[PDB]
Order: C-alpha cells, then sequence, then structure tokens
C-alpha cells in the first residue's frame, strides 16, 4: 500500500485498518 | 469532507488515522 486515493470503502477500510479498534467518523447523508 | 481530503487528494494512512474517532 503507498500514498493511493482513499474512496468508497478503500478510506473506510484504511480507516477501519488505521483505527478499526477506535472507530472513526465517515459521515454521508443517503 | 473528511473523505474529500483523503479520497480526491492523496492521503497518508498517518493522516488518515486523523478521522477516527
Amino acid at each position: 500500500f503507498v500514498n493511493q486515493a482513499l474512496c468508497g470503502s478503500d478510506l473506510v477500510e484504511a480507516l477501519y485498518l488505521v483505527c478499526g479498534e477506535r472507530g472513526f467518523f465517515y459521515t454521508k447523508p443517503t | 469532507g473528511i473523505v474529500e481530503q483523503c479520497c480526491t487528494s492523496i492521503c497518508s494512512l498517518y493522516q488518515l488515522e486523523n478521522y477516527c474517532n
């Protein structure tokens, strides 16, 4: 993994992995 | 704008950690 873009699950998937045990604040109205 | 920063532009997993709770 390198400095790639972080969109869609890639984001949460990168957040979920970086912290995961710390949860995050990914939001979006739908 | 939590994604727009790491989504569009390039983000570092270390900088992406600033989105956690």
